[PDB]
């Protein structure tokens, strides 16, 4: 059940340009990243464009906002900063860059940290001193992951860098896990008991390989805050010499299914029939918001636009 | 009297754009400078005295190439946000925007008549299009790659484009066909090209250090000029005619080369920039080399040569 309830372009664009979006603090507005660089609020239920700020000169590809509502993240696709982190109390501005981090997260527990990615090689920095306090790689262990992203445990004691597991603390990596895809490097489930690398779900105390879920793979996945549900997306096949205007153009393919949280079962597949730019739920995961693009190879741009639904 | 070598000193260091200055064109009316950047701007100073004369806006993202209509009233610039756009220099307003490229636009240039408009594009394609009405005159496929510079010939008879495929590759205009493909025993990214001004040569700089000087109707490659660093980025190329036969380019290194044409020993090497200089411009009646480079210098720099 994924009942419509708005549906909104871009304010004053013949081609509109979202790219990705999360939901604020202040509840009804969503923050969305343009194909030009730019930061947008905009009221989902009415699709009334609030604010705008300029933050790089190249589209934004992804985006996070702090929970306690002060910080946001971003990354750019060819720009200097790569990323960048906003300060968005009161006046709007750059707290920090991270120049050449092609992706970057908040820290879980404690959001006092951020972890980009550059290549194979995960950066720790710290959000008020904006210092790197940790660079993780290790030639021996790394698997080379071609759509590598670093990221914390839910308790911030563990990172995962090109599915390798490290130990902040001490800075070591504790085990490597085996390499059975080209791109998709894993992520940590909520319950901190598990990992999920792509179509392999490993447990964490014992390295055993808990699920085999063939339906994850190439996917991004996503959690309702209760850790209940996950939303994977297939990200969008890159080929060879494929056709132009088949050439990127969109990050996911047209569809994103719903897994038990628990035992990774199929609960529904949806196929929105328009390419997926990104998705996201608010903190009482009542709706989920999802950038689709419509349009045409015919198009040389993106035409998306940010659709909410129910959450059944 | 022609110098054994030229005497370029610094006297101008022009400031204002906020992020890498991507290319700087003298008009050729020698009177302004025009500069495109990575902060979507194109600005326009005194070619001179380096006097800020205005900024051009428009543009929603970076710009790589801008390039003076013979007149020196109109100005094409290409952008990442895959357009080109068609200004007039004294109000500044766009008079059209070419949009048909479907990524980023790399290069750009007039036609000597300045009735079209030759660019190239990151989709691998070089397109024409007409100066007046904006609209796509043709649409070649002209390499397997990005393409990263596109220049006509004295007459404009003839395009010459160069792409990341490692071809160069002579085009006739009028007729659209592919009358030469310049290869070379390896075929390392061929990052910028132009005719040389008497249209029977032209230069092409390769990602492998190195710029070369070729026959393009024989294939045969005349000269060579290396001794700076070019492995990355694609840094313009000029023919130096005003003080001395000369080749002049940017380096990885910060620096700018001047090599005798002719001879291919370097003759100067100019120092002052705290980045990659990217792009280069010769005065085309006094000798004056304006230089332009990247994120961490972000200054325009003129040069003079007494000699």
């Amino acid at each position: 059940a994924f009942r419509p309830i708005s549906v909104f372009r871009e304010a004053n664009e013949d081609e509109s340009g979202f790219t990705c979006c999360a939901f604020s603090a202040r509840e009804r507005f969503l923050m969305l990243g343009t194909c030009t660089g730019q930061l947008k609020l905009y009221n989902v239920f009415s699709g009334q464009e609030e604010a705008s700020y300029n933050c790089h000169n190249s589209a934004i590809t992804h985006l996070e906002p702090s929970r306690d509502g002060s910080l946001l993240l971003t990354s750019a696709t060819w720009s200097q900063p790569l990323s960048a982190l906003w300060g968005m109390k009161s006046v709007f501005d750059m707290k920090h860059s991270f120049t050449e981090d092609h992706y970057v997260e908040f820290s879980k527990h404690s959001q006092d940290r951020v972890i980009g990615t550059k290549g194979d090689i995960a950066h720790i920095y710290d959000i008020q001193t904006g210092n790197k306090l940790l660079t993780l790689f290790n030639p021996d262990l790394a698997n080379n992951y071609k759509r590598n992203c670093a990221t914390f445990n839910p308790t911030d004691d563990l990172v995962l860098n090109d599915g390798v597991l490290w130990d902040v603390r001490s800075a070591q990596a504790i085990h490597k896990f085996d390499k059975f895809n080209m791109n998709i490097s894993g992520v940590f489930h909520p319950n901190g008991l598990e990992v999920i690398i792509n179509t392999e779900i490993w447990d964490l105390r014992t390295f055993h390989l808990l699920h085999t879920v063939p339906a994850l793979d190439q996917c991004r996945v996503v959690f309702n805050h209760t850790g209940t549900v996950m939303y994977g997306a297939m990200l969008q096949a890159d080929d060879e010499d494929d056709l132009m205007e088949e050439r990127m153009k969109s990050p996911f393919g047209s569809s994103f299914r719903t897994f038990n949280a628990t035992d990774y079962k199929p609960i529904a597949t949806i196929d929105v029939k328009r390419n997926i730019f990104d998705l996201c739920t608010d903190t009482k995961d009542c709706y989920l918001a999802v950038i689709e693009n419509q349009g045409s190879m015919d198009a040389l741009n993106m035409d998306t636009v940010c659709r909410l639904y129910e959450v059944g | 009297p022609t110098p054994v070598k030229p005497n370029y000193a610094l006297k101008f260091t022009l400031a204002g754009h906020t992020k890498a200055v991507s290319s700087v064109k003298f008009s050729p009316n020698g009177e302004w400078l025009a500069s495109s950047s990575a902060d979507k701007l194109i600005k326009i100073w005194g070619a001179y005295d380096g006097k800020f004369e205005k900024t051009i806006s428009g543009h929603k993202l970076g710009i790589s190439d801008v390039a003076w209509s013979s007149d020196s009233n109109l100005l094409v610039s290409a952008s990442d946000d895959k357009t080109l756009k068609i200004w007039d220099v004294s109000s500044g307003k766009c008079l059209k925007t070419l949009k048909g490229h479907s990524n980023y636009v790399f290069c750009c240039n007039f036609n000597p008549q300045s009735n079209l408009i030759v660019s190239g594009s990151f989709d691998e394609s070089v397109r024409i299009w007409d100066v007046k009405t904006g609209k796509c005159l043709k649409t070649l496929p002209a390499h397997s790659d990005p393409v990263s510079a596109v220049h006509f010939n004295r007459d404009g008879s003839l395009i010459v484009s160069s792409s990341y495929d490692g071809l160069c590759r002579i085009w006739d205009t009028a007729s659209g066909q592919c009358l030469k493909t310049l290869i070379d025993d390896d075929n390392p990214p061929v990052s910028f090209v132009k005719f040389s001004p008497n249209g029977k040569y032209i230069l092409a700089a390769t990602l492998d250090n190195t710029l070369k000087l070729w026959d393009y109707s024989k294939g045969k490659c005349l000269k060579t000029y290396t001794g700076h660093k070019n492995e990355k980025y694609c840094i313009f190329a000029n023919f130096s005619v005003t003080g001395g036969k000369w080749i002049v380019s940017g380096s990885e290194d910060n620096l700018v080369y001047i090599w005798n044409l002719q001879t291919k020993e370097i003759v100067q090497k100019l120092q002052g920039h705290t980045d990659v200089v990217i792009s280069t411009a010769c005065h085309p009646t006094e000798n004056i080399i304006a230089s332009a480079a990247l994120e961490n210098d972000k200054t325009i720099k003129l040069w003079k040569s007494d000699c």
